[PDB]
RNA sequence: UAACGAGAUUCCCACUGUCCCUAUCUACUAUCUAGCGAAACCACAGCCAAGGGAACGGGCUUGGCAGAAUCAGCGGGGAAAG
RNA sequence: UGCUGUAAAGCUGGGUCGAACGGCCUCUAGUGCAGAUCUUGGUGGUAGUAGCAAAUAUUCAAAUGAGAACUUUGAAGACUGA
RNA sequence: GCGAGAGACCGAUAGCGAACAAGUACAGUGAUGGAAAGAUGAAAAGAACUUUGAAAAGAGAGUGAAAAAGUACGUGAAAUUGUUGAAAGGGAAGGGCUUGAGAUCAGACUUGGUACCGGGCCAG
């Protein structure tokens, strides 16, 4: 119900900031027991936290 | 604890109270006035409809420099408003009174508010800050409410004597 | 009366935001096509789709569409104590034009 | 110390207060004065403003310069449906004024007519009139003894008439009832010719004709609250002034250490009741024909209407009346016609106006045609036509 | 006395709502609501005209008069406050 | 609730209350308040009034919960712009 | 300083600043400055239990000599405020004098004497 250090532990163990972390809406019971990191990572591994991609900023009319 | 009025037979009689409500005591003042002395659903139903925004409590005496509204002509007045918090306080007091009056085996549909008053609690103090370096008061006006349901020879001179005496001889 | 019924109806949002604050215009179409259930639907309780909040936030705050075709449907809502025995559910209708288009019940 | 310069006073004083008017129906303060001698006639007419035109005219002025040349000049409509005479009133002079003595009413009202003594008429049993007109259904004795009673005793008599909204474009279905009263004959020539109208519609030009000046009593535009600097047109004060600079800057001196009545203050503007004197007759036009807005120069099959429509009100379909220049009130505002007080001869009062031409071009925007066929020669064939 | 100057001043070109003479538009207020909620100030108070009077009265004398409860504004007066 | 005294004041009926107190003859004083922009504490009118308007901007749904404009998650729309 | 005994002294805004976790809390860079605050009851017996409510609480119940003593606690004034009852009200209110009206209070049938004697009050 409150996944606040979920999501900062999944951001710092994924390596990327907290903007792009994606908990699972419907996966919330099992993410709120994750309390540790090596949760975390068996959360990531198993694809119920997911990394986001990244924004794309083309070059192609710069080029 | 002693009510400010004591019902004349509290065998027919229930009664609630709040101390130390973090309410207004002026909006509480008013809301209590619009519902004292109704029937017990009348002022249930009304209470709901002020909520809803579809009546309004009319403000009597705390009322300088308010608004103006048209549902204030179901009680003559311009200056009627609708105080939320006020309204669930006294809806919640109501509810507690109407179940210590089924406790007592009273029937709700017969129940009046026959007494009710607000009261003025002990303040809260907070701080404001002012220009110049200053600090004034920004302080709360709490409310102590209570409340009741009720379940709805002559003498003669000489004189006098001898003329009441005479007329009664002259007629028959 | 036929309680949970389906309609397809077009909204003219154009002349529903004429003059409103420019950083109202998204947040007050979600208001308009609430209004707009409750006219043709009667119930207060109306639920929007969040692909609807996307058509919607598409083109910005500022760039709701002049008209937008909904479907509108009546559904019993028991979920007993809930001031409302009925709710209206609005979703987006994906058209190639949105113009011309006349309200029409909906069979399922 | 006196003021500096000289200037004078900004806004009348005979207008106060600048208030908002009691009724939107602008109310006949005073009517013609009544010649026995006249044929009995109506002396007011209520009608609808419906807009603003253009016409073409020769002037007959000689000595002006513009005489025997076209002038243009700005025009009001009002359409004017017929009204129906639906009652009687009789008033008696007395040392406290004129008092009304009984009203009579015809049989049948209409429900548009009726619909004015309601407001909420939904919700009604519509009992209105209901046991009056019982007393006709007997032997109708009780409304001789009435109208014998106006006869004998009254002094004025004004006849009771409503429009007939229902034949406007507007959407309001409340009839507009007022008193006109009636000038000429003796009061039982009055009663007479009121009791034989009764039920009966009258029309606009069985009281005013062409070329005749008449007086408009309406209700003006309303604007709202006002600052002074718009309602009482003073002057703005310096850019630099502190607080503001739309203000009197003195609302009065010293003593009397009171503000005075006469100071410009802030306050509502607009909506007030008005009596405009002196407005010519251009054209009482005729709701059946089919060339309303036609000339003996122009001579297109042409209606009064604009093309689209007047904007905000619809299309005048009913007799209607085109005024010199402007008259108070809005686009749907009931607007009072009334005959003139006076008798006068001058060149502007008594000279007959033709008509050369009346524009009907669109008022929705920069319309430059007059006519869908002219428009249509003009652009020739489009897309949507085929 | 060349150069320099957020220094004082006059004229000129350009410019323009500074003005003739004002109008219209936008955002935020004001406004109305829910919640929250101060302060300055306060002998008692609060409609005018004249008189007399510490010689410019809300009160006193003589007149004009005088009808609940009020909302938005306003800057005449309270010889308003500080 | 009444009574006495010109008065300062004194006595008494009823209610509240819980541990000391008074009359008379004298002694003695840190002995009587409306004021001192008095002191300390408390409380009003003002007044539900002024106001809670800088820093572009929020929205839909789900979860939680007695209760959600403001918590969490998801989906968007934005901004800081090295 | 240490140990004692006393008073025509003060009695919690008094008496030392401090009767209390007082030179404390707190302020100031610093030297220094420096409060407020005593009392349920004999005894916690400090309200078990039931019920309404999310809870705080309320209503029953209970303890107690007293809850008109409930750890917001001895008594509990005034300013100020709510409710109830009575009354009054055309640009202040209040006051004196006087009487009316409404309310309240009071007395001689006496500490009365043996049906009479005799007395009290208001009046002709
Ligand atoms: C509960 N609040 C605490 C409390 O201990 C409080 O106590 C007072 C207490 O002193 C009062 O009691 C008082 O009794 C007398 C008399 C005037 O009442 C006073 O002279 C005396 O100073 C004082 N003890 C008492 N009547 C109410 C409690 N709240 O005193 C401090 C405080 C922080 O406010």
């Amino acid at each position: 119900a409150n996944l606040r250090t979920q999501k900062r532990l999944a951001a710092s163990v994924i390596g990327v900031g907290k903007r792009k972390v994606w908990l699972d809406p419907n996966e919330t019971t099992e993410i709120a027991n994750a309390n540790s990191r090596s949760a975390i990572r068996k959360l990531y591994k198993n694809g119920t936290i997911v990394k986001k991609p990244e924004t794309v900023h083309s070059r192609s009319r710069a080029r | 604890v002693r009510y400010a009025a004591t019902p004349a037979n509290p065998a027919k009689s229930a009664s609630a109270r709040g101390s130390y409500l973090r309410v207004s005591f002026k909006n509480t003042r008013e809301t209590a006035q619009a519902i004292n002395g109704w029937k017990l659903e009348k002022a249930q139903k009304y209470l709901d409809q002020v909520l809803d925004h579809q009546r309004a409590i009319p403000f009597r005496r705390y009322n300088s420099s308010i608004g103006r509204t048209g549902q204030g002509k179901e009680f003559g007045v311009t200056k009627a408003r609708w105080p939320a918090k006020s309204v669930n306080f006294v809806k919640d007091l109501l509810r507690n009174a109407q179940a210590n009056a089924e406790a007592k085996g009273l029937d709700s549909s017969k129940l009046v508010i026959s007494h009710i008053q607000v009261n003025h609690a002990p303040k809260q103090r907070r701080r404001t800050y002012r220009a110049h370096g200053r600090i004034n008061a920004y302080q709360s006006t709490p409310s102590h409410i209570e409340l009741t349901l009720t379940e709805e020879q002559i003498r003669l001179n000489s004189r006098q004597r001898g003329r009441l005496a005479s007329q009664k001889r002259l007629t028959a | 009366l036929q309680d949970v019924v389906t309609r397809e109806y077009t909204i003219n949002l154009h002349k529903r935001l004429h003059g409103v604050n420019f950083k109202k215009r998204a947040p007050k179409a979600v208001k308009e096509i609430k209004k707009f259930a409750t006219l043709h639907m009667g119930t207060t309780d109306v639920r929007l789709d969040p692909k609807l909040n996307i058509a919607i936030w598409k083109r910005g705050v500022q760039g709701v569409e002049n008209r937008m075709r909904l479907r509108i449907s009546r559904k019993r809502n028991d979920e007993e104590d809930a001031k409302e025995k009925l709710f209206a559910y609005v979703e987006p209708v994906i058209v190639p034009s949105t113009k011309g288009l006349q309200t029409v019940v909906v069979e399922d | 110390s006196h003021r500096k310069y000289e200037a004078p006073r900004h806004g009348s004083l005979g207008f106060l207060p600048r208030k908002r008017a009691a009724k939107q129906r602008g109310r006949v303060k005073s009517f013609p004065k009544d010649v026995k001698s006249k044929p009995v006639a109506l002396t007011a007419f209520l009608g609808y403003k419906a807009g603003m035109t253009t016409i073409v005219r020769d002037l007959d002025r000689p000595g002006s310069k513009m005489h025997k040349r076209e002038v243009v000049e700005a025009a009001t409509v009002v359409d004017t449906p017929p009204m129906v005479v639906v009652g009687v009133v009789g008033y008696v002079e007395t040392p406290r004024g004129l008092r009304s003595l009984t009203t009579v009413w015809a049989e049948h009202l209409s429900e548009e007519v009726r619909r004015r003594f309601y407001k909420n008429w939904y919700k009604s049993k519509k009992k209105a009139f209901t046991k009056y007109s019982g007393k006709y259904a007997t032997d109708a004795k009780q409304v001789e003894t009435e109208l014998a009673r106006i006869k004998k005793y009254a002094s004025v008599v004004r006849v009771l008439a409503h429009t007939q909204i229902k034949k406007t474009p507007l959407s309001q279905k409340k009839a507009h009832l007022a008193e006109i009263q009636i000038n000429g004959g003796s009061v039982s020539d009055k009663v007479d010719w009121a009791k034989e109208h009764f039920e009966k519609e009258v029309s606009v030009d069985s009281v005013f004709e062409q070329d005749e000046m008449i007086d408009v009593i309406a209700v003006t535009k309303g604007h709202g609250f006002e600052g002074v600097t718009h309602r009482w047109g003073t002057k703005k004060l310096p850019r630099k002034t502190h607080r503001g600079l739309r203000k009197v800057a003195c609302i009065g001196a010293w003593h009397p250490a009171n503000v005075n009545w006469t100071v410009a203050r802030a306050g509502q503007n607009g909506y007030h009741h008005r009596t405009s004197i002196n407005h010519k007759v251009y054209r009482v036009g005729k709701g059946t024909d089919e060339a309303n807005g036609a000339t003996e120069f122009d001579r297109t099959k042409k209606t009064i209407n604009p093309m689209g429509g007047f904007v905000r009100y619809g299309n005048v379909n009913n007799d209607f009346v085109l005024l010199k220049g402007s008259i108070p009130g809005v686009k749907k505002r009931v607007v009072t016609l009334r005959k003139s007080l006076y008798v006068d001869t001058s060149r502007r009062a008594v000279e007959k106006v033709n008509l050369k031409w009346i524009d009907t071009a669109s008022r929705f925007g920069k319309g430059r045609f007059q006519t869908p066929a002219e428009k249509h020669a003009f652009m020739g064939t489009l897309k949507k036509d085929l």
